[PDB]
């Protein structure tokens, strides 16, 4: 599910996924 | 940053780990 | 949609949708 | 944290922005 073009709340997703219990930060534009 | 990364390009677990806390 | 118990992804989306160009930092557990 | 204010508690706009950047 990561090896694509993710946007917006696709990119969410997949640092949520990714991240589990570590969390993340989102920084766009 | 992520977007030119991961939306405009395609992304990749390795740069979507640079972004896990 | 904010008014509510938000967790794992719902909780992630709901950022993403307040927060808009800001971006956000998802910090749990 | 956010958890506790958002997931096992309910969340509010207020507690949500002060996670935005
Ligand atoms: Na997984
Ligand atoms: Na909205």
């Amino acid at each position: 599910f990561v090896n694509q073009h993710l946007c917006g709340s696709h990119l969410v997703e997949a640092l949520y996924l990714v991240c589990g219990e570590r969390g993340f930060f989102y920084t766009x534009k | 940053g992520i977007v030119e990364q991961c939306c405009t390009s395609i992304c990749s677990l390795y740069q979507l780990e640079n972004y896990c806390n």
